RNA sequence: GAAGACGGUCGAACUUGACUAUCUAGAGGAAGUAAAAGUCGUAACAAGGUUUCCGUAGGUGAACCUGCGGAAGGAUCAUUA
RNA sequence: UAAAGUUGCUGCAGUUAAAAAGCUCGUAGUUGGAUCUCUCUCGGCCGAAGCGUUUACUUUGAAAAAAUUAGAGUGUUCAAAGCAGGCCGCCUGGAUACCGCAGCUAGGAAUAAUGGAAUAGGACCGCGGUUCUAUUUUGUUG
RNA sequence: ACGGGGAAUCAGGGUUCGAUUCCGGAGAGGGAGCCUGAGAAACGGCUACCACAUCCAAGGAAGGCAGCAGGCGCGCAAAUU
């Protein structure tokens, strides 16, 4: 069956970006998916997106700007402390100059740099660069 | 595929532990049959008594007579064939003398042409074969 | 294994003695006494390693058998006598009095005191109990049993003891706003004002203490020792006033002092 | 896909976006409740009741006119069956397969299908027992099944 | 019921029950005071213990045990012993190499007072650590919380 | 108040029963492996000269042969209203 | 031990190189779709006893033997070391970090699990049926 | 297989080692039982049996280096009475 709707969403975005498409349809939507997409957008990686409201679960049309190399999910959602954040960055990110690891912390869903700024660990949702 | 779940630690560790037994080196070093069948009993060297001088025929591509000696180990009374490395070094050995024998370098494996020989003579009569070879020392009288 | 042990390895000794590692295999095993094994300074360590009146333990024995050293007003000839927090060490021959006090690094500093302040000490009462036909007895951190204490005095309070008579002169209650020192844990040797005690029934109470420089820390209730009423200590403090410095601040102070001294 | 078949069928009802009573439908909520009560008294299950309300009375979705689902309506009135409709139909199918198998004992396909049906029955019974719809002592047997049918 | 179901007379040692009687003070029964105490840590004495007749020297409220140390929890899985129940404590053990967890459990035999009626399999019990009560019992049930499925 | 004695208890204790094993006065039987292209054949590799192989059963100096079912890793991706 | 990503959690392979069980069902195990934004009292600008259902998670705090490791200072003649030393009696050090897991503690409340009215024994707002009132009896037993 | 502190290796993760001077345990040839004492089931204490072994005038007596040195033995393998 379908599990980790965030994994399916990120896989759809990645496959559409590999194909050069300007838009991708993500279904079903979720709060985690929307928060991940917003974190992606604030860094300029995907651009604007629209939530289609069907009366069971949302869909998202994400406009794609070809700035995205890889968006991926980390399953299972390993709990990450501030100490292990550097190791996760070394493992998952292509460089120390760009790329973000997205974590869910008690302060919300945010990239690893904002997690360090807020001095909090959390559970790793995925990465994008 | 493999199980990726936060509660799969026991399954992953058990699978790794069972699959390690399919590694030849791990199974060799963790069963005890290899240790019990090792003539040296896990040692690096062993002292033995030369029972006779033998000439082992090199493997098929090569043609030579490798001079070895049948030695019975003092530690367990086990009979092994030990290669006498250099040339004229079989002349330094006499029957029923004590030889210190090491491995042949391949950890229980035959080395080069010499088939089934995994040991080499290091000392004869408490004098190294290399000291006798170069004239540094002479056989005890 | 069988019966008590009588030795103490040099490396297994309390680290605040600042003993070496090459000066023998054994450390002075402190005798049984008022203070614990790991919270005391044996007389040999004080008279040899700190004061340097002796170069060997034999010289410490020679000094002590001349009855030159008094702990809390009583002459002690045991060179391994456990001397601990708040003890007064008096040497009348050289005419100097010290009080065994903690430094912010958690080590017994060589703290000289006046002859007038050597007449008393402070003791934290460890328990109070009615016994023997209704007499209230009070036990202190130095195992001093005092009968008929003031009914206001409770556990965790501090009492000023006149060393000559061993009787209570005054007392400080354990309360917020009272000056105190930390006698155990990471914050050992720090001096500050109690701000909040948060109780854990069935467990250890935790007391929060604010430095005189604004820094705040926490300890267990057993590690608090009330020093004075309010913020004025009833006893003299070391060169540092219980204010622990950071390594950066300590390095800067050391560099500035060496620049201005030589 | 299907629980016990390799099929991956997609056919199903596609509900409209609106959750409102349709314009053509003049039936009030109490009228729909009364029609449901009459249909249940006639001996029809909620699936059948909804089918004939949709097909002859213009009631597209009873939940959007009454505010309640048909099974909940029947439970509130008190004329709902002891065991749920899907479990009852599964037990009926299993009973029919078992009755066929007694006179046709060489039908290995019937035995396979009976095993599948009984697995479905056990899964549904476990679900209903967790949800406390069935008593915790309720068990499916190969002899008392025809009594429940 | 009748608490004298043993070969020795069952009584609370603290309570002196055969005090000198009075004919006018007799009203059908001699009346019996109940010994009970409040265990600490904010645990309330059940109304059963205060107003019961059972004799249980290992009861935290009417017996001779003290609650000191660990306060633990678990779900009741067996009730086949006399005044003792087997609870299951479940947890996750962290394996660092795989950065993962494994479900582990252990069973604790804990004393259950007669003051706790209507305790069921699957109920959660808060137990308190006491002195060794038997070979394997070191905890006493202090509180019972019903399972959500009870009806 | 010693020796000593009865009764308990703890209880070591120069051999029999479950001695799992090993090492052997010990030949036999079946293998395997390494030598040697010695001998009788040519089973396989080409349609290897009966296409090969699988499961199963029987038969044979030996490779192997044959019966039934299967596979193409076939020597046919195809054979015509 | 590394090389060995030839034990692969990170991080391997399984059409033909070694390899997916003949095929389904099935319990444990593992995994599991969307959804929900801080109140009665006390010594008048405070202080709180808490049960807000908890757990995981995360952050903080406490407590946690030295030696070893990391690491600060210090010309052992350098260094490995050592915990010494430095100035013309005096001055100064003998730091600090880490210390996993479990336990303790205080914040956060995203994620994950769980729970709260449905059969109404449902939430709040004021009284009946069986009893004694922790001495409201203070010029005295009551 | 005494446990741990810890050691070797190690990009990250890990793998292996830890008899060995510090902490905790266990034992004093193997078992067992005790006296004394605050503390021992102590062995540089006693009492037996089991194994080994010393002196004897053959009646008896006396043993316990896994303390420091030093022998023997074992071994590839480890120092001064």
């Amino acid at each position: 069956v379908r599990m980790n709707v965030l994994a399916d969403a990120l896989k759809s975005i990645n496959n559409a970006e590999k194909r050069g498409k300007r838009q991708v349809l993500i279904r079903p939507c979720s709060k985690v998916i929307v928060r991940f997409l917003t974190v992606m957008m604030k860094h300029g990686y995907i651009g604007e997106f629209e939530i289609i409201d069907d009366h069971r679960a949302g869909k998202i049309v994400v406009n794609l700007t070809g700035r995205l190399n890889k968006c991926g999910v980390i399953s299972p959602r390993f709990d990450v402390q501030l100490k292990d954040l550097e190791k996760w960055q070394n493992n998952l990110l292509p460089s120390r100059q760009f790329g973000f690891i997205v974590l869910t912390t008690s302060a919300g869903i945010m990239d690893h740099e904002e997690a360090r700024r807020k001095h909090t660990g959390g559970k790793i949702l995925g990465f994008f660069f | 595929g493999k199980c990726r779940g936060l509660r799969t630690a026991r399954k992953l560790r058990s699978h790794r532990r069972d699959q390690k037994w399919h590694d030849k080196q791990y199974k060799k070093a963790h069963l005890g049959t290899a240790l019990k069948a090792n003539p040296f009993g896990g040692a690096s060297h062993a002292k033995g008594i030369v029972l006779e001088k033998v000439g082992v025929e090199a493997k098929q591509p090569n043609s030579a007579i490798r001079k070895c000696v049948r030695v019975q180990l003092i530690k367990n009374g086990k009979k092994i064939t030990a290669f006498v490395p250099n040339d004229g070094c079989l002349n330094f050995i006499e029957e029923n003398d004590e030889v210190l024998v090491a491995g042949f370098g391949r950890k229980g494996h035959a080395v080069g042409d010499i088939p089934g020989v995994r040991f080499k003579v290091v000392k004869v009569a408490n004098v190294s074969l290399l000291a006798l070879y170069k004239g540094k020392k002479e056989r005890p009288r | 294994a069988r019966g008590p042990k009588k030795h103490l390895k040099r490396v297994a000794a309390p680290k605040h003695w600042m003993l070496d590692k090459l000066t023998g295999v054994f450390a002075p095993r402190p005798s049984t006494g008022p203070h614990k094994l790991r919270e005391c300074l044996p007389l040999i360590i004080f008279l040899r390693n700190r004061l340097k009146y002796a170069l060997t333990g034999d010289e410490v024995k020679k000094i002590c058998m001349q009855r030159f050293i008094k702990i809390d007003g009583k002459v002690r000839t045991d060179i391994t006598y456990p001397a601990g927090f708040m003890d007064v060490i008096s040497i009348d021959k050289t005419g100097e009095n010290f009080r065994l006090i903690y430094d912010t690094k958690g080590r017994f500093a060589v703290h000289r005191i006046t002859p007038e302040e050597a007449k008393y000490k402070l003791c934290k009462v460890r328990k109070i109990f009615v016994g023997t036909k209704g007499i209230p007895h009070l036990v202190t951190h130095d195992a001093r049993t005092i009968r008929y204490p003031d009914p206001l005095i409770k556990v965790n309070d501090t009492i000023q003891i006149d060393l000559e008579t061993g009787k209570i002169t005054d007392f400080i209650k354990f309360d917020t706003g009272n000056l105190c020192m930390v006698t155990g844990g990471a914050n050992l040797g720090r001096i500050g004002v109690i701000t909040n005690r948060e109780r854990h029934p069935g467990s250890f109470d935790v007391v929060h203490v604010k430095d005189a420089n604004g820094n705040s820390f926490a300890t267990r209730l057993s590690n608090i020792f009330v020093i004075g009423k309010g913020n004025k200590p009833w006893i003299s403090l070391p060169r540092g006033k219980g204010i622990r410095l950071t390594i950066a601040e300590e390095r800067d102070k050391r560099l500035a002092a060496k620049q201005s001294s030589g | 896909g299907r629980m016990h078949a390799p099929g991956k069928g997609l056919s199903q009802s596609a509900l409209p976006y609106r959750r409102s009573v349709p314009t053509w439908l003049k039936l009030t909520s109490d009228d729909v409740k009364e029609q449901i009560y009459k249909l249940a008294k006639k001996g029809l299950t909620p699936s059948q009741i909804g089918v004939i309300l949709r097909d002859s009375h213009g009631v597209a979705q009873v939940r959007f006119v009454t505010g309640n689902k048909i099974l909940r309506i029947l439970k509130s009135k008190g004329l709902a069956p002891d065991l749920p409709e899907d479990l009852y139909h599964l037990i009926k199918k299993a009973v029919a397969v078992r009755k066929h198998l007694e006179r046709n004992r060489k039908d290995k396909d019937a035995k396979f299908r009976l095993i599948l049906i009984e697995s479905r029955i056990h899964r549904l019974a476990r679900y209903y027992k967790t949800k406390r719809v069935l008593p915790p002592n309720w068990k499916y047997e190969s002899s008392t099944a025809s009594a429940l049918v | 019921a009748d608490i004298q179901t043993e070969r020795a007379y069952q009584k609370q040692p603290t309570i002196f029950q055969n005090k000198k009687r009075v004919l006018l003070g007799e009203t059908g029964k001699e009346k019996l005071p109940r010994y009970y105490k409040n265990i600490g840590l904010g645990f309330k004495t059940p109304k059963e213990a205060i107003e019961g007749t059972y004799i249980d020297k290992k009861c935290p409220f009417t017996g001779n045990v003290s609650i000191r140390g660990r306060i633990l929890s678990g779900v009741v899985t067996k009730m086949k012993m006399q005044r003792t129940i087997v609870i299951r404590r479940d947890y996750l053990h962290y394996i660092r190499k795989y950065n993962r967890f494994e479900k582990r459990h252990k069973n604790m035999s804990v004393h259950l007072s007669p003051c706790f009626r209507d305790v069921q399999i699957g109920d959660i019990v808060t137990v308190g650590e006491c002195r060794p009560l038997s070979k394997t019992v070191r905890f006493n049930v202090l509180k019972v919380t019903k399972a959500a499925g009870t009806k």
